[PDB]
RNA sequence: UUUUAUUCAUAUAAUUAAUAGGAUAAUAUUUGUAGUUUUUGAUACCAUGAUAAGGAUUAUAAAUUGAAAGUGUUAAUAUCAUAAUCAAAAUUUAUUAUUUAUAUUAAAUAUGUAUGUGUAGAUAAAAUAAGACCCACCAAUUUUUAUAAUAAAAAUAACGUGCAGUAAUUAAUAUAUUUAUAAAAAUAUAUU
């Protein structure tokens, strides 16, 4: 009748690059390929992929406050032509693939 | 760690235990089977002197708080300074009523003896007062010896005393004190009286052990009785 | 006692029905399945024959 | 000041009193302390089938049950609110058939209308539900052959009556088996324009107290409409 | 490290002090002091609390015995004595009235008073419903 | 007794790389033999001496039971018999041995059943079955076009008509799909696709034959857009699996069939 | 310009569970009473009590031969109620208060080495039937102002350095000046 407790004294030690991947597509359907296509890339040795948002609309605000505010590596996807509306500016640590 | 011994009464007794208690112990069989404060504390403790008993110095206190218990100081302290006013002045006469409405209410019990003394000293630190007692001084002849007298009188006639007669005994003592010189007549010492009466809230002027030491607790005792160097004795 | 042997008892009641609701939906499952496939057998012949 | 430092107590002095009371009316009343005790306390056990329990906790699930269906007070079909009822009623019925001392005759004023009411609803959701369900003069039969168990002739012959005309009813059923004209006229309106033939929106934002501000278009005429047109950087870009 | 000079006087004063020893607050080491035999907050201020200073809580089974005591002593009593004491079944009549000196340590103190009955204080009490 | 730095830390990732101090090879929190300074070792066998402990041995050895305790100096490195860590020691022993130590609420009514008395359960809405008038009926008044008393009146009012059919081109990839489609469009955008490569369905609708209305899906033929064949497998009636000649059946017409 | 003394000697070795009566008694072969084998703290650990050191003060004068020793605590130690792997027979092993110049070993085996003009330093003893809380840096994270190659403040249970108030170790404080890897002080006045 007991669950887990947690114990906070155990941390995170980063051994590979964490790359903070965010994913939007022009649409539905292409957002799913691209998702399926993702997990079917197989993970490297030193490269870990943390997929946080993916979603069917343009390059937002939000999207760059998630990526680019931790100081992890990060590469935001754009397929399609999905027009953007971000006010902020992209870090030069985080890689844009519009394609 | 610490045995429950349960020294209070009400908790080591229980209405089972008493329903076979009271049966055989109750006040019909209990009774079937059984069959001048001053001079009582005296003879209390003086009949420590018996064959039997001991003088202790529990007794003699107690005699000594209940000779001591009374306010005659107080009293006697009023009169004094009620006797060297002047019979004849009319600010005298209202002193002279004053205090001896004062000293009746101490006697009495109606005013406590701390606003008694505030009431006398505020009434002894008036000037007119310091000057009725100056002039009194200053007169070749004067009145106090008559005035204390006088004092004394009222004093056992007002039944302002503990017993009819010691007021003249406390006069006689009062006289022998004014033979030192230890303060001007009429003027006591309000200084000493306060400090006196901020401490007690009435004005006044071979060992025995209770606990034998144990065997335990003393290594190398004997006793309070036994003698180490005896002598002789006829 | 009481409490751990109540909670317990309800708890394996409720597991047990939750899987024979499961169960139950499985089966209409299989039979919607069943029924699917004869249809389309059908279906499939007579395609066969028209054609 | 509250708290002493020192925490040793010396002696001399220090004497504490014991004071101790009783009066005979605490020994007499004795108050009262019984929370949990073991006459109020017993074990629980939980059955999934509702017939595991005795008729009456079967009866006891089946009102909570009934509550639950009028929470949901989805109403028309009551098919399920049927097969209840006609369970509440085999609960009387079952009572009767093993033995215990309840008979309707033998019933009081508040148990006989509550049964009256129970077989009234069940009937009355069978007689609702006969056209959609062809089983449900099944319970309608069932619940007058409770009234007969119970002993009921007056209520047992409306039964009976009701699900005869129940039978042959599903029988013979079973047997038997502005706004839009304005909004039309202007798109007329406009159709007809457009043939003839042959404004834009404005970006709001709440700013404040969400009172909206409107970014009306630039005026053609100013000179930061060619400040943005014209190249950041003339030496890199092209012109 | 056997023959070591072991740790300075401060450092393990400090140290003790880190695995603590030392209490974090002083409730639980005043409450068991038995110097005294309020409860643990030490402090009450509003009515209720008050009314629970001043009439501790008393289990049935025990307070039958405090009646029991007063029953037995007035049985005890001669009709003459009980009419002249005034000690009626109506008016309270005491039990015990004395006064003692104890001396020692303040923790141990407190288990001794706990044991003799004298310290009222941390006692459980079954609880009760309704009246 | 807690491992966390009493000062709060703020992010532990720079702008390009990783902080020595929160990687696996300079983690803080790690007692390295490697590259600790004599300083440190000389503190720790001090403390081992001046109260009563065993001899440190092997620094590597060591560094597995080293405990790591952040104070305002810095890292303090006790070892798993040191007094120090011992109600940590013990909190852990106990974790390893039985970790599910912390009581849990217990789980309610189940949702499946919640669903069904749920008192929204009548506004759920089904796609109508098409070959059922009843049902047409229904969901003509669950859209509110018909009253509720209007069902079976309705279903024997409900008719049926030919639609225009519906047919998915299918195949492999470069099949040729998308130049049958612009053949049959006459639109021309085989060549104004983007990479040569079809990776949006598209529904059109052409007259063709006898004037009838006939609509065509272009599902691509990718391995990726699993999800677009199965939407447009289940949309169309009719399925056009386009092979290549020159070309066999490859995995993706396999797939198809 | 009051009296006295002080060289002091044994010290480790091995195995520990039950009751059962007799002569002069009116009778018991119970004379001679026969059921292996599932438990484990000290051959080496019980921390708690006593002890050591050790103090207090009223008895006028007459009579009487009389009317006269009392301990906390701090300490060390230990064999007791409390925490399993090992001292008591095979003793060398060094453990304070001893016989000094006429005669010196006979009953349990009962001491052969220090004469040196009685010459140090320390130590012990008695007035008794005798006679006098808490500061600065360093270390360690980090946070704000700032983006200038800035700069500064501040939060922080275990480090390393120097020694900082609390009548407190030093009259105190303030201003100004000076030295040291930059802590602590010094120097010179003013105030109280
Ligand atoms: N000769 C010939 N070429 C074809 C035919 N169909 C397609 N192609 C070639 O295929 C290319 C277009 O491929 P596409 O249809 O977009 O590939 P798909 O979408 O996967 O079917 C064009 O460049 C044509 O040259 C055909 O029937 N004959
Ligand atoms: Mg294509």
């Amino acid at each position: 009748l007991y669950a887990r407790k947690p114990d906070n004294n155990l941390v995170r030690t980063y051994s590979t690059q964490a790359f903070v991947l965010s994913c939007k597509a022009a649409t539905f359907g292409m957002l799913q390929a691209l998702m399926k296509s993702i997990y079917e890339i197989p993970r490297l040795e030193g490269i870990s992929t943390e997929i946080k948002v993916t979603e069917v609309g343009g390059l937002r605000d939000y999207d760059v406050a998630l990526i680019g505010s931790s100081g992890q590596p990060g590469c935001i996807l754009l397929y399609g032509g999905c027009k953007d509306t971000n006010t902020l500016d992209v870090p030069n640590h985080v890689t844009v693939i519009r394609f | 760690n610490f045995p429950a011994h349960f020294i209070k009464s009400a908790f080591t007794t229980d209405p089972l235990k008493e329903k076979q208690k009271a049966r055989f112990s109750s006040g019909g069989e209990a009774m079937r089977e059984v069959q001048d404060t001053e001079f009582q504390a005296l003879v209390e403790f003086i009949e420590g002197a018996s064959y039997d008993q001991l003088i202790s110095g529990r007794r003699f206190k107690k005699v000594y708080d209940v000779l001591s218990e009374n306010d005659d100081m107080f009293i006697w302290l009023c009169h004094t300074a009620m006797s060297v006013l002047n019979p004849g002045d009319m600010r005298s006469r209202l002193i002279y009523n004053h205090l001896r409405i004062l000293a009746e209410s101490v006697a009495s019990g109606e005013m406590t003896q701390r606003t008694a003394f505030r009431f006398f000293e505020s009434a002894v630190r008036s000037p007119a007062y310091r000057e009725i007692a100056k002039r009194q001084l200053e007169g070749g002849a004067a009145t106090r010896l008559a005035g204390i007298s006088a004092a004394a009188d009222v004093m056992r006639r007002m039944g302002l005393t503990r017993r009819p007669m010691s007021s003249y005994f406390e006069l006689y003592q009062r006289i022998v004190e004014r033979s030192e010189a230890m303060t001007p007549w009429g003027f006591p010492p309000l200084f000493q009286f306060e400090e006196r009466l901020s401490l007690e809230p009435r004005l006044k002027f071979r060992r025995i052990f209770w606990i034998p030491p144990t065997w335990n607790r003393a290594g190398r005792f004997l006793g309070p009785h036994v003698t180490l160097y005896p002598g002789m004795t006829p | 006692q009481r409490s751990y042997v109540e909670r317990v008892h309800q708890a394996q009641v409720r597991f047990k029905a939750a899987m024979e609701l499961e169960g139950q939906r499985e089966q209409l499952i299989e039979a919607h399945q069943a029924m699917k496939e004869e249809r389309m057998r059908t279906e499939r012949e007579k395609r066969r024959q028209l054609l | 000041l509250r708290f002493a430092r020192n925490w040793w107590l010396t002696g001399g002095n220090n004497y504490e009193l014991v004071h101790e009371v009783g009066h005979e009316r605490e020994a007499t009343e004795c108050f009262a302390e019984y929370a949990q005790d073991s006459s109020r306390d017993v074990y629980l056990m939980s059955t999934n089938r509702l017939s595991d329990l005795p008729p009456g906790d079967r009866l006891k699930a089946i009102v909570g049950l009934m509550r639950s269906r009028w929470e949901v007070k989805d109403a028309n079909r009551g098919y399920d609110k049927a097969k209840l009822l006609l369970q509440a009623l085999e609960c009387f019925s079952e009572m009767k058939a093993s033995g215990q001392i309840g008979d309707f005759n033998s019933l009081p004023e508040p148990d006989q209308d509550t049964f009256l009411q129970y077989v009234e609803g069940c009937s009355r959701f069978a007689q609702a539900c006969s056209h959609s369900h062809p089983d449900a003069v099944r319970v309608l039969l069932r619940a007058a052959q409770i009234c007969e168990e119970m002993r009921c002739v007056e209520k047992r012959d409306e039964m009976i009556q009701v699900t005869e005309a129940a039978a042959n009813r599903m029988d013979r059923a079973y047997a038997f088996s502005n706004e839009d004209c304005v909004r039309l006229k202007n798109t007329e309106e406009l159709r007809r324009r457009f043939g003839n033939t042959a404004p834009k929106r404005v970006d709001c934002l709440r700013i404040h107290r969400n009172r909206p501000l409107l970014l009306h278009p630039m005026k053609d005429n100013n000179k930061l409409l060619e400040l943005s047109k014209l190249p950041a950087r003339p030496e890199f870009d092209s012109w | 490290a056997d023959r070591d000079d072991g740790l300075s006087l401060q450092r393990q004063r400090d140290m003790k002090v880190m695995l603590g020893y030392l209490p974090k607050g002083n409730h639980e080491l005043y409450a068991a002091r038995g110097d005294v035999n309020v409860p643990a907050p030490f402090r009450a201020s509003h009515p209720t609390s008050v009314d629970r200073w001043t009439h501790p809580q008393e289990s049935n089974l025990e307070q039958a015995a405090r009646g029991s005591a007063v029953l037995a002593k007035r049985l005890s009593m001669t009709v003459s004595e009980m009419h002249d004491r005034q000690e009626t079944a109506e008016n309270p009549a005491t039990l015990d009235r004395f006064y003692y000196r104890i001396q020692g340590p303040a923790l141990e103190a407190g288990e001794l008073k706990e044991a003799l009955g004298l310290k009222g204080n941390r006692k459980r009490l079954p609880r009760r419903a309704p009246g | 007794q807690s491992q966390s730095s009493r000062g709060q830390p703020g992010l532990q990732w720079q702008e390009g790389v990783v902080d020595p101090r929160y990687s696996s090879s300079g983690n803080m929190r790690r007692f390295n033999p490697d590259t600790v300074a004599h300083y440190v070792k000389a503190t720790i066998q001090n403390d081992r001496r001046e109260m009563g402990l065993g001899e440190v041995y092997d620094w590597h050895e060591f560094a597995k039971d080293a405990v790591y305790i952040p104070t305002r100096s810095g890292p303090l490195w006790v070892g798993s018999d040191d007094p120090r860590c011992a109600k940590f020691m013990r909190r852990r022993s106990k974790m390893q041995k039985t970790p599910q130590q912390k009581a849990r609420p217990k789980p309610g009514p189940d949702p499946a059943k919640a669903l069904e008395d749920h008192p929204l359960r009548e506004y759920f809405t089904t796609a109508t079955n098409l070959r059922d008038p009843l049902s047409t009926a229904n969901n003509l008044h669950r859209a509110g076009l018909i009253r509720e008393y209007d069902i079976k009146y309705t279903a024997a009012k409900v008719r049926y008509v030919p639609r225009p059919p519906v047919v998915s081109i299918m195949g492999h990839v470069d099949h040729g799909k998308t130049t049958l489609l612009d053949y049959l469009r006459k639109t021309n955008v085989a060549s104004q696709e983007a990479g040569g490569i079809t990776q949006n369905v598209g529904a059109f609708q052409v007259k063709t034959l006898g004037d009838t209305l006939v609509t065509f899906i272009d599902t691509p033929g990718h391995a990726a857009f699993t999800t677009m064949r199965e939407v447009g497998a289940t949309a169309n009636d009719l399925i056009v699996l386009v092979v290549s000649a020159v070309d066999g059946v490859q995995p993706q017409t396999k797939e198809v069939i």
